[PDB]
């Protein structure tokens, strides 16, 4: 039960940066 | 454009058009699309207009009073000078004529 | 009559102030958030002890961005510590132009004006200033009311006023219908000065250390040879210049870029430099044995 909450937590931050609009770019190359 | 409903269609030096409002002042019959319009900088609007293509090309194109050679001053091809009066000049000045005939005046050289 | 209505002179903290540019900085360019936590006495006094910067929200500035969860949960941890203080205002940071509430900003402001009366929105704007002193500035909420019932200069007793002439056009027009700025001042204790001013004694450790002494034969030698390459423009400067007129002289003898002044600039910055290298080479010395 722990464990879960704090994904729960991390998910939500990430819903507010995914929320449209967001810029659309294109990836040169993945140096990696 | 404009669009009758108080809004029109303009673009600016910015690259973006805007469908933006025409508040207040010039009329929509007293605007003449193609003119060149005053905005409000902080929210576009049509504030007016002064400016009607304020621009050096129409400063070059006008010319209100007639030219200033007169006729055959020019001295000789009169004879081709009083060709060009025929299909320009003539139905201007007389279309009448034309009309007796049954034929359309000519137009252009 | 009417209320005093005098914006408060906003004494923000040292602490405030230095912790407002690290979450502004670091959190460029996203505009960042959060609350002012301090306390209102009197009719013109907040001091503002302590910020705190909510999470980031990828929305911007919104009043979705502002969110009662995080309010409650860092409060709620202060309790315990007894450090807790009220809700006071909020800042934010608008990295992207100067000091000045947008149109959306407004309306947010407007919902913290009916939690705390005396609500600060504070523009820190962190990339263009170089200092983190210039390009600050403090505002609160003037109702649009105001503005129709010529109520604006009941807005602006006992103060001596703020304007900000840069930024104009809409942007400023929306400020003048908008807020009022008042003056920001900094409030320490010297205790914290005295934390402020300090360093160390490692800091003249050092300062009794010495260089190879090779290397500094090489900054006396190199002096003179410096000044001899400028004594020749200066030799030819002085020849005639007797010329009448000063305006043409400057352009003739090469009087912009002084060679007089050069001069003098180089021989005193390597001789106050060679009173310390030998005084400090002889310190020692004796010092130590």
């Amino acid at each position: 039960n722990v464990m879960l909450e704090k994904i729960k937590d991390n998910k939500e931050k990430i819903k507010n940066n995914r929320q449209l609009p967001y810029l659309v770019a294109n990836v040169v190359e993945v140096m990696d | 454009e404009i669009i009758d409903d108080d809004h029109a269609i303009v673009t600016s030096p910015t690259m973006p058009d805007y469908y933006v409002s025409i508040l207040s002042f010039v009329d929509k019959e007293l605007l003449e699309p193609g003119c060149s319009v005053l905005l409000h900088h902080k929210t576009m609007s049509i504030v007016g207009v002064l400016q009607d293509d304020a621009d050096p090309m129409v400063s070059v194109m006008k010319m209100d009073k007639s030219p200033t050679e007169s006729y055959s001053d020019i001295g000789g091809l009169e004879s081709q000078i009083q060709e060009i009066k025929e299909s320009v000049e003539l139905p201007l000045t007389h279309p009448e004529l034309y009309e007796e005939m049954g034929i359309k005046p000519p137009k252009g050289v | 009559t009417g209320r005093d209505d005098t914006k408060e002179t906003v004494y923000i903290s040292s602490i405030a102030l230095l912790k407002m540019l690290k979450h502004g900085r670091a959190g460029v360019p996203m505009e960042v958030m959060g609350l002012m936590l301090g306390e209102f006495v009197d009719d013109y006094t907040v001091n503002v002890v302590d910020v705190f910067a909510m999470p980031q929200s990828g929305t911007g500035v919104s009043v979705e961005a502002v969110d009662d969860v995080f309010q409650a949960k860092m409060m709620d941890m202060l309790k315990q510590t007894g450090r807790d203080q009220m809700v006071v205002g909020w800042y934010h940071s608008h990295p992207g132009f100067g000091c000045w509430l947008s149109s959306v900003d407004v309306n947010t402001q407007k919902s913290f004006e009916q939690l705390n009366s005396r609500a600060v929105a504070v523009v820190v704007d962190p990339i263009q200033s170089v200092k983190g002193k210039v390009v600050i500035d403090a505002f609160r909420l003037i109702d649009t009311g105001a503005l129709i019932n010529n109520l604006e200069p009941r807005q602006t007793t006992s103060n001596t006023g703020l304007l900000n002439k840069a930024n104009i056009q809409a942007l400023i027009h929306g400020l003048n219908r908008h807020y009022y700025s008042l003056n920001i001042d900094y409030h320490k204790t010297a205790k914290e000065t005295k934390m402020l001013m300090n360093l160390h004694k490692e800091q003249w450790q050092s300062g009794l250390k010495m260089y190879d002494y090779e290397e500094k034969e090489e900054s006396n030698l190199a002096a003179t040879k410096s000044m001899v390459k400028i004594a020749e423009q200066y030799s030819k400067r002085i020849e005639e210049e007797k010329e009448l007129t000063e305006e043409e002289l400057k352009t003739r003898y090469v009087g912009r870029q002084d060679p007089k002044k050069h001069l003098s600039e180089t021989a005193d910055e390597t001789l106050e430099n060679n009173i310390v290298s030998v005084l400090t080479a002889g310190v020692n010395s004796v010092a130590i044995k």
